């Protein structure tokens, strides 16, 4: 049965604590990454 | 003695002022060599590979090359201008040489003539 006011979200801890959480940007990125190490020397890293 | 090579070039109406617009803008404009180390922000990157080319002293020769390819046989003032001037009239026979490529081409050999393209006929707004 709907309780007609909460609305959730969180997690019951062991000592009854209620935990939230947020979302994180991952460290896996999308697109490769420049860099300049020294000049006239250029990095370009991607993951897969 | 000048007067011999540039009456060979061109005529003797238009040719102190030329002699001296290249003196002083010669003695004016005159070049050492400036610097340029990698041991003392950045530009566009296109002139940037050459500028960090041009920092490193290992990319320049001890001496300096003389050119080969043989260039201005109708103006044979280069045949002194190579050595036999280093000083203010080397700069000098340079700047003068220009002003009778320009004269001969039949335009005008200075710079501060060119007038400027005034830009704030475009920008003069309220």
């Amino acid at each position: 049965y709907l309780v007609p006011n909460v609305i959730g979200g969180v997690f019951i801890n062991k000592q009854s604590v209620e935990k939230v959480g947020i979302n994180l940007v991952e460290k896996i990125t999308t697109w490769p990454k420049f860099r300049v190490v020294k000049p006239n020397s250029f990095t370009f890293s991607f993951s897969s | 003695d000048i007067r011999e090579l540039l009456s060979q070039y061109v005529d003797d109406a238009n040719l102190e002022d030329l002699i001296e617009w290249a003196m002083e803008k010669s003695s004016k404009y005159y070049i050492k060599n400036i610097g340029n180390t990698k041991s003392n922000t950045k530009f566009e990157s296109k002139n940037n590979i050459g500028i960090e080319y041009s920092k490193d002293s290992r990319n320049k020769l001890s001496y300096r090359n003389k050119p080969s390819i043989a260039t201005n046989l109708e103006y044979k003032t280069l045949c002194d201008m190579i050595k036999g001037t280093s000083g203010t009239e080397k700069e000098f026979l340079r700047y003068l040489l220009f002003g009778i490529k320009c004269i001969k081409k039949g335009v005008e050999y200075n710079i501060d003539k060119i007038k400027d393209v005034s830009y704030n006929d475009y920008f003069n707004v309220l």
